[PDB]
């Protein structure tokens, strides 16, 4: 469920790089390479991503950090 | 003939009718009041007026539309009764009704 | 004072000439004859020209102050007779051709007239040089008038249909019948049809509608060479359900399949050219390519196929 | 992919390269198979196939043979998309002159060769020569001949004449001359000349040959020898059903320069004479003319209608243009429309969408979801089950639009809350439900309105339309920071009756253990919904941070105020429903909710709010009858004793004594007096006669009356149209102005007489007609100011400037305007601020002035406080956030990327209907006064030299300074001071309006963005609406946006040059890092239309005001438009540089500056 | 009155007349009804009397050589219902009367509006049915100036000389 956003632009802030890294986490779960880091709740990519943000578990840095790691690991 | 009788009531003549056309003594009349109105006690006319607004209906319209077939209808009339005959044309190949 | 009307500015040019004196035209014919005297003797003293001319002979058997002479007296004569094409030019104004351009092609008309005209006759200059005036101003709306040019030949047929239908509307009282052309006029009475059918004046696509605001008739015209993207979804769809079809057929069949078809390839193959490629019977591949098409018609194998239909 | 557009003049080589062949005949269709014809405006070889990879003959009609040319009829295979691609190309027999760049005005034909227009268009038109490097014995090169003159110097001289007719005489000047020494030349006459005409002649001439020699372009290129047409789908020849055909003007301007040229080939090929081919090439140069513009030649030629040919130029330039009609705005898919209902259910942030809308709307996604949950196999069966409606489609459409917004659009814009995202939740009907808090800010009501849904199709726009567009984080407004969901009519009427209290009500006195007692008490009919009672009730204070003290008292309070007080969230004191509670209440409670608990509590204090107004009006019962519209019982003595002045009045001025006008003008007077008394009784009997008793004799409370709670109350109606209902209506005024001597005694309770009611009608149209005629000046004026502030977006975070500008409270004739809290909320302070008395700092430099500081600074009566304006930031290329201040829209200090310009745009516009606004519009175009005010252009002492007809001249003289400034006054103006005074810079000498140009000149920009904000506000305060001023000054920065050089120095510069302020501060801020600096600039002032028009993008200032003018001037001069612009990034289809976008820009400035 | 006013035709220096005698409008082919069915105009034919009257040459007298009387037929006219309309193509059509301006002499100074300090400049303009508009109208400097068809101004004597008119009768009239 979702309603408003003033936790996740709390937690982020500027109001609209909360939609860019929104927009990518979503694209992430969108496309069959990523799992949802919170319970679904029957939500959309989109509601997921930003209570996920809320929640503190994504950010533009944790998600940069973890697309670099993925890159590392893909070298195995 | 509603404009001439306008154009003698805002003249204060006296004769309601008259001709179609204009003349040395309308014209000269016309600057002779708006001289008057100039200097002398003249008054606008009201644009608004319904004693100024006239009415058109159907009727009057069409006649109009009517007049205008007429004329581009006579100008090819006469040109074709240019060359003047005897016993070649008719008074129904002189006049096509395709204009009108 | 000054104007922009490029036929002013015509009008103003022209007048100035003098329009004619009896008498004069002659005189300019004779200067022109003059001059192309001038312009012969000079042939005729060439003597490699004359030898020239008896081998050309022989074949079909089997200067300068001439020309002066002769571009003069026929600038004088064109631009003694500008006002005569424009009397019988003006008579075409409103025929979807501008005025200065039937002036033009009457000009052209009557510098033809000019070559042409023979002052021997005894014949005045204007009754010759009408026809050919007459005919420049005609043919040029025949040939520019209209945004999809009809040839010459259907302007005359649409001409003459327009001209009974005319007539016809004040001899029988309301208008004739398609039908009713073909006792008036000798036709088969389907050309009739066709004449009527052909196409009027295109309407322009700036066409103001009833609103006359800014609804424009370009505005309800669709592009119809357009794919839908629902049907360019199917296009991607059927191929990628005939790739995972055509999977599950043996290699050869499989690959017969895919040339006899041009299945994500060139051109079509023909049975001929399989064989040449399989060096087989081209029966062989005929059977073959039967078979497979039997197999893909089976149920649990094509019902998404057929629901491609 | 592209960084810029650059825009040229066009060389004859270039048009050929672009040319893929040339059209050589007039035809298009042939008439009996519809195929394109050989050489014409549709050819398959020039232009490329008319079906998909399918040859015009008919030899090759497969994608395989793709690349090759045919050989039967030459025609290339390819796609029918090139169609729109290829251009071709006309070889004109006879130059003919660019019509944009002869009829320019000014020409720039004319002015490179100093030759008037007159004489070029003479020439043009074969009606007089021009000598051309004509020798130099006795004819100077640009003389012009007549025939006479002609044909005199014919045999008097044969060779070292050169002089022709015609646009090849004009092609042969402006190739024969050169640039740099013309502007060597002149450049002496300019140094060696004294007139500011002259002078201001030779900057104009230098500017246009320097511009035009340092570009690429060449001058003879302005003649056309070479025609580009355009490709056949822009000007496209379709059939229309029933065998006709639809075609574009083009085709028929294309079709008269065809016939035109060839015929003029053929009049060449047989030597015709002269005056038969200038005609011809007369023509040729009229038919381009009219293919490129169709104007400029007196006379637009017409088509087979009576309308004049729709031209190239035509089709680019007004508000039916590519620019305005395509590119600016579009048509779009994915898009519906419908009737709006109310739905009074619904939560904020949800709208009621029709189950079919929603079908259409998102057939892709409910075709995506049909295929992977596997209900249909192909995509078509996906179609063929959404078209049958099967039981399973409607489940997928509710999995689809779970949490998919939708903007809901209403038709004008005025503002950014035009456009809102909700949730939808599916309705089965066809009436869009629309939540009733969000009405006032769509300006919707219910008797027939409609509007717009688009969907939102990628991840990004959605997160946008929840993250930014939701109508739950649109509660205040963008102008001012109050709120915008304020609850309108039924609502604020349910809520004053229930919180307002009688005198002797059922339960009246009980003690209430709490809002469930009462609520109880009311809904069994125990208590009056509002009885004076006392009831525990337990408030909660936030004083410190997080923790909510609970303080628990006995309120003496109504029932309904106690029922209202659930409603309320926690950290709110009781006072707040301890009040009747009006319109203005709840206004005020929503705003402090909003300021003390945040967005989340006062959106669900908004929808509870509002279920519970609705609830309660309707147990009211509040209706509307004849007897609630009561008539004073004074009424007709009022009346009768006014028309007996009236009379006594009328015999006075019988008598000889006064004028008629001014028997009118006291009578007017009278009549105004008694319509007063009428009101004041109405008003009397109407809003507190109710009496009733209590125990005892009898008391006196606020009426009931139904008509008084509803204009009380704010929920609709107000004493001006109480006072028409049951008083008389007043005087009426015709039209014209004057007031009908006569006034309407009648109100409408009882009728109006006929007489009464054509006098009435009088008005009523004036009113209808002025409205029907004013917004659309209103919705010019916002259309100016998005254009100059378009360009405008915060995009540094301080600029670290400590210039600023004084607020202080404005007053008027000893009273406040308006105080300092409302103009200093939310602004950064941008010099310390201390206390009257210098004793300490009160408030640091750089913080954000909230309430809380705003608070203080009351409490301490500081009366100016210094805060930063964002004419005065230091920014280049936009602003930072602490010059802007606090995003009225959001609490919070405004954000890296927020489109401030685009804002304060709609901020000042919106309210224009409202408004006059011809004052606003005349501010904003810094139009000078007719008769403007003669200022201290120096400071000394003043004296009068000569004073004969050419006026006196006033001569100030400085203590020390030169004094070569004197001024041309006029006698008939009243000089403010005396003949022999000193005067300070600035000051004011004669007496009128002050211009702006002279306020920023003399007095500086602080005093001229003062003297605008102060003016604008005047109008809008006196018409009652609420802007911020900081919209007002970032219109006024940008109109401030330009400089003139005084005095180049050892810059780049030139002396006259008006540059970008910009630049110019660009340029002294590096110069510094050199000794050398000598730039010195004085700001110009020019009106927003002036403003946004002389900007650095050429397609932003061709996209909305005249576009020939600026395409030309662009041409000319080689302009080379890098986007940098919200204007310019709209019209090719790239993220805007403000927003969500902003971001993707700089990472692009990132890469491209490597 | 239409066919009066511009019918009666003289072939310019031919002396060749063609004259209207009377006309009559034919019944309609169809009924309103059926012309709304099928989509038409509910018209009548309108069938004109005319005459050719030859003229011999040299007769300014008036004698004639032969004159052919015809009735012909010129266009369809469309009808008007019982009710007021017409139906043109099928669909029901009306006609709304127009509120125009007046034939005749109109005085209609502006209100100031043009020049400083308000000054107020008088004007008169004819207005005909059929014609070319004729304006007169006063500077600022106090003169009067005549105009044709809204076209570039003119001083006023200027008709008055284009009329026959001396200064010295000019000045006597005014
Ligand atoms: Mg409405
Ligand atoms: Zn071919
Ligand atoms: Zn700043």
């Amino acid at each position: 469920a979702r309603v408003t956003v003033q936790d996740a632009v709390e937690k982020i802030g500027n109001r609209f790089d909360l939609v860019l890294v929104a927009a990518r986490r979503a694209r992430q779960m969108q496309v069959g390479g990523k799992d949802p880091l919170v319970p679904e709740e029957n939500d959309k990519t989109t509601v997921i991503a930003l209570r996920e943000i809320e929640e503190g578990l994504i950010n533009n840095q944790i998600l940069d950090v973890r697309e670099r790691q993925e890159q590392q690991e893909q070298e195995a | 003939a509603v404009g001439r009788m306008k154009f003698n009531r805002s003249l204060l003549r006296e004769e309601i009718e008259g001709s179609g056309i204009l003349s040395k003594d309308d014209i000269i009349d016309v600057m002779k009041k708006l001289i008057d109105i100039r200097n002398g006690k003249g008054e606008v006319d009201d644009i608004d007026h319904l004693g100024n607004r006239r009415i058109r209906s159907v009727g009057e319209m069409a006649e109009n539309q009517f007049r205008v077939g007429l004329v581009r209808v006579e100008r090819a009339v006469k040109e074709r009764l240019s060359l003047g005959d005897l016993d070649t044309l008719m008074p129904q190949d002189m006049i096509n009704a395709k204009p009108i | 004072g000054r104007t922009t009307d490029p036929v002013r500015m015509y009008m103003r040019e022209m007048g100035t000439v003098e329009l004619l004196t009896r008498e004069g035209e002659i005189d300019i014919a004779k200067r022109i004859e003059d001059g192309i005297n001038q312009v012969q003797c000079s042939v005729a003293e060439y003597p490699e020209a004359i030898t020239y001319l008896l081998e050309q002979y022989d074949r079909v058997e089997a200067m300068s102050i001439g020309e002066a002479k002769a571009r003069r007296a026929k600038k004088e004569m064109v631009e003694a007779n500008l006002r005569l094409v424009i009397s019988i030019a003006k008579k075409y104004t409103n025929r979807g051709l501008q005025f200065l351009d039937l002036i033009q092609e009457g000009n052209i008309g009557l510098m033809k007239a000019v070559d042409k005209f023979e002052y021997r006759r005894g014949y005045k200059f204007s009754t010759y040089a009408t026809w050919w005036i007459r005919q420049a101003i005609t043919r040029s709306i025949a040939d520019q008038a209209r945004t999809i040019r009809i040839p010459v030949h259907m302007i005359e047929t649409i001409n003459k249909l327009n001209r009974i239908s005319r007539q016809m509307l004040q001899e029988m009282g309301r208008e004739p019948t398609p039908e009713e052309l073909a006792e008036r006029m000798l036709m088969p009475e389907d050309k009739i049809r066709k004449v009527l059918k052909i196409a009027k004046e295109p309407i322009s696509m700036e066409t103001p509608i009833g609103d006359d605001e800014d609804s424009h008739l370009g505005d309800f015209i669709e592009d119809t060479t357009l794919e839908l993207p629902l049907d360019s979804a199917t296009t991607e769809s059927l191929r990628a359900a005939t790739h995972d079809v055509l999977a599950g057929l043996t290699a050869r069949e499989a690959k017969v399949l895919r040339m006899r078809f041009g299945i994500d390839m060139n051109t079509d193959y023909t049975l001929e050219e399989v064989g040449k490629q399989f060096d087989v019977t081209r029966e062989r591949i005929r059977q073959i390519e039967a078979k497979a098409l039997r197999k893909l018609r089976h149920p649990s194998r094509s019902e998404v196929l057929r629901s491609f239909l | 992919e592209f960084d810029a557009i650059k825009i040229a003049l066009a060389s004859p080589d270039m048009i050929r390269s672009w040319s893929f062949g040339e059209v050589k005949k007039p035809e298009t269709i042939n008439y009996r198979t519809f195929k394109p014809e050989r050489d014409g405006l549709f050819c398959a070889r020039i232009f490329g196939p008319v079906k998909d990879y399918e040859c015009l003959c008919g030899k090759y009609k497969r994608l395989k043979h793709r690349g090759v040319i045919c050989e039967k009829c030459g025609v290339e295979v390819t796609q029918t998309k090139v169609r729109r691609e290829r251009m071709g190309h006309i070889e004109l027999a006879s130059p003919t002159a660019h019509i944009w760049f002869l009829k320019s005005l000014p020409s720039r034909i004319g002015l490179l060769l100093d030759m008037p227009l007159r004489d070029i268009e003479r020439v043009l038109y074969f009606e007089s020569y021009v000598v051309i490097e004509g020798g130099m014995t006795n004819l100077e090169r640009q003389q012009i001949l007549t025939e006479e003159q002609y044909l005199d110097a014919l045999e008097e001289f044969g060779d070292e004449f050169d002089a022709k007719m015609g646009a090849e005489a004009i092609q042969a000047l402006l190739k024969s001359m050169d640039l740099e020494q013309e502007c060597e030349q002149l450049r002496e006459e300019l140094n060696e000349t004294n007139s500011e005409t002259k002078r201001k002649k030779l900057t104009k001439r230098i500017k246009l040959l320097e511009a035009f020699v340092q570009s690429g372009n060449k001058p003879e290129w302005m003649i056309l020898t070479v025609l580009p047409v355009l490709p056949p789908d822009l000007r496209p020849l379709v059939p229309l059903d029933g065998g006709r055909f639809a075609t574009s003007d083009l085709n028929d301007l294309y079709r008269r320069v065809i016939n035109r040229n060839n015929r003029l080939k053929r009049l060449l090929d047989l030597a015709a004479p002269d005056i038969i081919v200038r005609n011809e090439k007369r023509m040729l140069q009229e038919a381009v003319d009219a293919l490129l513009d169709n104007g400029r030649r007196g006379r637009a030629i017409t088509g087979s209608n009576k309308r004049p040919l729709k031209s190239l130029a035509d089709m680019i330039k007004g508000k039916q243009g590519r620019f305005r009609q395509n590119l600016l705005g579009k048509r779009v898919d994915y898009s519906g429309r419908s009737v709006i209902t109310v739905g009074p259910y619904l939560r904020l942030h949800q709208c009621g969408l029709p189950k079919k809308m929603a079908l259409e709307l998102f057939k892709p996604f409910i075709y995506g979801k049909l295929e992977l949950r596997g209900l249909a196999t192909t995509i078509k069966a996906a179609k063929k089950m959404v078209e049958r409606e099967e039981a399973v489609v409607w489940d997928i459409l509710d999995e689809v639009i779970r949490e998919h917004p939708v903007l809901l659009n209403r038709a004008p814009t005025l503002h950014r809350l035009g456009i809102q995202a909700f949730e939808p939740v599916l309705i089965e009907g066809k009436a869009i439900q629309l939540h009733p808090l969000v009405c006032a800010a769509y300006n919707a009501d219910f008797d027939g309105d409609q509007m717009a849904v688009h969907v939102p199709l990628t991840l990004e726009a959605q997160l946008e339309a929840r993250a930014l567009m939701m109508s739950t984080n649109n509660i205040l407004s963008p102008a001012n920071g109050e709120p915008i969901i304020v609850p309108s009519q039924d609502v604020v009427l349910g809520l004053y009756y229930m919180t307002r209290d009688c005198v002797n009500a059922k339960g009246e006195g009980m003690v209430l253990t709490g809002p469930k007692e009462a609520e109880r008490l009311y809904r069994s009919g125990l208590a009056s919904l509002h009885a004076r009672v006392k009831v525990r009730i337990t408030e909660y204070e936030k004083d410190a941070n997080g923790e909510l003290v609970a303080k628990t008292s006995l309120k003496d309070t109504t029932v309904g105020r106690a029922i209202l007080w659930m409603i309320v969230p926690k950290g709110l004191p009781y006072s707040i429903v301890n009040q009747a509670l009006g319109k203005k209440a709840i206004s005020k409670m929503l705003n402090t909710c909003y300021r003390i608990l945040g967005l989340k509590p006062t959106v669900i204090f908004a929808d509870q709010i509002m279920y519970t107004g609705f609830a309660y009006a309707a147990r009211s019962g509040a209706s509307v009858g004849i007897d609630d519209m009561v008539i004073p019982e004074k009424k007709h003595e009022i009346i009768s004793e006014a028309e007996a002045e009236v009379a006594e009045i009328q015999e006075q001025f019988q008598s000889g004594l006064v004028t008629a006008g001014e028997r009118y003008n006291k009578v007017i007077d009278i009549w105004a007096a008694a319509n007063d008394r009428v009101s004041k009784a109405m008003m009397d009997n109407l809003q507190t006669e109710t009496v009733i008793n209590r125990d005892g004799q009898e008391e006196k409370q606020v009426s009931f009356n139904s008509i008084y709670m509803m204009a009380d109350s704010g929920a609709r109606g107000s004493a001006a149209q109480i006072r028409q209902l049951a008083g008389m209506r007043g005087l009426m005024a015709k039209p014209d102005g004057s007031i009908i001597e006569t006034p309407i005694t009648a109100n409408f309770r009882e009728g109006l007489n006929v007489l009464q009611y054509f006098i009435s009608t009088h008005g009523a149209r004036k009113g209808l007609a002025d409205t029907a005629l004013k917004t659309a000046n209103s919705g010019y004026l916002t259309r100016r100011l998005v254009d100059v502030a378009q360009d405008l977006v915060v995009t540094e975070d301080d600029c670290g400037t400590h210039e600023g500008i004084m607020m202080t409270p404005v007053i008027e004739g000893g009273d406040v305007k308006e105080p300092l809290r409302d103009r200093v909320l939310g602004r950064v302070t941008a010099e310390d601020v201390l206390k009257p008395g210098t004793a300490d700092i009160l408030v640091p430099r750089n913080t954000l002035l909230h309430e809380q500081w705003c608070d203080l600074l009351e409490e301490n009566s500081v009366d100016a406080v210094k805060v930063r304006s964002v004419v005065s930031c230091d920014t280049d290329f936009g602003v930072c956030a602490h010059c802007y201040g606090r995003d009225l829209a959001r609490g919070h200090i405004i954000n890296k990327g927020e489109a401030i310009g685009v804002i304060a745009a709609q901020s000042i516009g919106e309210p224009g209907t409202q408004l006059g606004l011809p004052r606003v519009a005349d501010l904003f175009e810094a139009r000078r006064p007719k008769e403007p005010a003669i200022l201290a252009e120096i400071s000394g002492i003043v004296s009068f030299g000569k004073e004969t007809k050419g006026k006196r001249r006033l001569v100030i003289t400085p203590v020390d300074g030169s004094d070569p400034y004197e001024e041309m006054i006029p006698k008939w103006r009243q000089l403010n001071v005396f003949e022999g005074e000193r005067v300070e810079r600035g000051d004011v000498i004669s007496d009128g309006p002050e211009a702006p140009h002279d306020i920023l000149r003399l007095r500086g920009v602080h005093a001229v963005t003062r003297y605008i904000v102060n003016e604008v506000q005047d109008v809008y305060r006196l018409q009652g609406v609420k802007i911020n001023d900081k919209h007002i000054e970032v219109i006024v920065r940008q109109m401030l946006r330009k400089a003139t050089i005084v005095n180049a120095g050892s810059s780049d510069f030139l002396e006259g040059e008006q540059v970008e302020y910009s630049r110019v501060k660009i340029a002294n801020r590096e110069l510094e890092a050199n000794g050398k600096v000598g730039a010195t600039y004085s700001r110009d002032l020019l009106g927003i239309t002036k403003a946004s028009l002389a900007t650095e993008s050429f397609i932003s200032a061709a996209s909305f005001q005249e576009t020939t003018r600026v395409l030309t001037e662009a041409a000319v001069a080689g302009k080379r438009d890098e986007l940098r612009g919200l204007k310019e990034n709209v019209i090719v289809g790239r993220l805007i540089p403000a927003g969500t976008g902003y971001a993707y820009h700089q990472d692009r400035m990132r890469r491209r500056a490597a | 009155a239409a066919f009066r006013s511009v019918f009666p035709i003289q072939s310019y220096s031919g002396n060749s007349e063609l004259q209207y005698v009377s006309y009559r409008l034919g019944e309609p082919v169809f009924d309103v009804q059926e012309c709304q069915i099928r989509g038409v105009t509910y018209s009548a034919p309108l069938r004109v009397k005319l005459r050719l009257v030859i003229y011999e040459r040299e007769a300014p007298e008036g004698t004639v050589k032969d004159i052919k009387e015809q009735e012909v037929y010129m266009g369809e006219i469309p009808l008007m219902t019982d009710n007021g309309t017409f139906v043109i193509n099928g669909t029901e059509r009306v006609i709304v009367s127009q509120l125009h301006r007046s034939p005749g002499v109109f005085f209609d100074s502006d209100k100031g509006k043009t020049h400083s300090s308000g000054k107020v400049l008088y004007n008169a303009r004819i207005i005909p049915y059929r014609g070319s508009w004729l304006d007169f109208e006063f500077d600022p400097k106090d003169n009067l100036f005549v105009r044709i068809d809204r076209r570039r101004k003119l001083p006023a004597t200027i008709i008055l000389r284009a009329l026959n008119y001396t200064t010295e009768q000019i000045l006597d009239l005014f």
